[PDB]
């Protein structure tokens, strides 16, 4: 399931801002 | 009318924009209580203002770290804007000051914690729950954009819940007053519009794309474009393909198709009719925009509170001494702060 793929991913925690 | 309201708010904003408040408190006037979160170049703490007993969120930025990360102008933008705005879903600066080591910005405290926390724990929000939050963002962006401000970091981590269950759009680190197009690559991978990724000049239409991402994530419980690494995320965003959960309503999917529109000539919020294309969409048909603005609508979720200065809706972060050098750092860089 897409939910399961998300939860198993490395980006379920707080996501950092990016900048050049 | 809305136009009228906004015109007058702009007069209010411009006067503060042109003559910013500066040095309106000192560190010793506050008791520091607990770290509510961290960023690359500082932290936010719950503090108590001693002379009033009011609680606030105090953002503490290390000047040397700001310089190393090339965020001087961005930080000057944040403080200059936040001291000038005023809107029910923003936390304007109550005070700001600096010392030898740090910059300080003191804002209304949002005790409910990050939307992110509640979203991840609960899994997903109902469409009505999502629409309640979304409405508040639509109005805030209408306000900001009318001031020629572009916000550039919408995400659940950056939406704080207040005691009544309404939201504050915080984290103005990338916010910028710009009349034309701008070019800085900034934001959060999942939330980046394709124009940003493709190194095009872009405008406030990126905030409307980000809204599309947020509503999707709120309603699905995961964002429309995710992977383990940013580069795979960027590939998905540009591609031109989104998939909706089968539980998404017909109206929801249509709104998201018009927000998550790679074609700027077609993106809702960017057309001739502007924000009203969003406000008048069928998915918002049950939304009474004045009741949202007035915060008369009953919040679908209100956070648990023991009392003033309670922080149980926040994660715990490592606490670190606020050290103030005996030598002034980066004086010239932050002269106007
Ligand atoms: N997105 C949450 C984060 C993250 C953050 C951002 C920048 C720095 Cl330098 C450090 C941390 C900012 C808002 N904050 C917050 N919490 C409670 N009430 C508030 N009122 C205004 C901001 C705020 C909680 C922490
Ligand atoms: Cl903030």
């Amino acid at each position: 399931t897409t939910y399961a793929d998300f939860i198993a991913s490395g980006r379920t925690g707080r996501r950092n801002a990016i900048h050049d | 009318s809305v136009k009228e309201f906004l015109a007058k708010a702009k007069e209010d904003f411009l006067k503060k924009w042109e003559n910013p408040a500066q040095n309106t408190a000192h560190l010793d006037q506050f008791e520091r209580i607990k770290t509510l979160g961290t960023g690359s170049f500082g932290r936010v703490m719950l503090v108590k203002h001693m002379e009033t007993g009011n609680h606030y969120a105090m953002k503490i930025l290390d000047k040397q770290k700001v310089v190393k990360l090339k965020q001087i102008e961005h930080t000057l933008n944040e403080k200059r804007i936040l001291q000038a705005v005023n809107f029910p879903f923003l936390t304007k600066l109550e005070f700001s000051f600096k010392d030898n080591s740090n910059l300080y910005m003191v804002m209304e405290y949002a005790p409910g914690g990050e939307m992110f926390s509640h979203l991840r724990r609960i899994g997903r929000f109902s469409e009505p729950h999502a629409r309640f939050y979304a409405a508040q963002i639509v109005l805030t962006f209408e306000y900001l954009h009318s001031l020629d401000l572009i916000y550039r970091d919408l995400k659940p981590e950056n939406l704080m819940i207040d005691q009544q269950g309404y939201i504050k759009v915080t984290d103005f680190g990338f916010a910028k007053r710009v009349k034309g197009r701008t070019w800085t690559l900034c934001g959060t991978p999942e939330y980046l519009a394709p124009e940003i990724i493709l190194s095009k000049g872009y405008n406030k239409a990126v905030d409307w794309w980000a809204l599309g991402v947020l509503i999707y994530e709120m309603a699905a419980g995961y964002p429309p474009f995710f992977a383990d690494q940013p580069i795979q995320i960027y590939e998905k965003i540009v591609s031109g393909k989104v998939r909706f959960p089968s539980h998404f309503s017909s109206d929801l999917k249509d709104l998201l198709r018009n927000l998550l529109q790679v074609d700027l000539t077609k993106r809702f919020g960017n057309l001739k009719n502007g924000v009203n294309d969003i406000k008048n969409h069928k998915w918002f048909a049950t939304t009474d925009w004045i009741a949202i603005y007035q915060r008369k609508v009953e919040a679908p979720f209100i956070p648990k509170f023991k009392g003033p200065g309670d922080t149980s809706n926040f994660d715990d972060y490592e606490e670190e001494e606020i050290r103030v050098s005996i030598n002034e750092k980066c004086g010239k860089e932050f002269s106007e702060f």
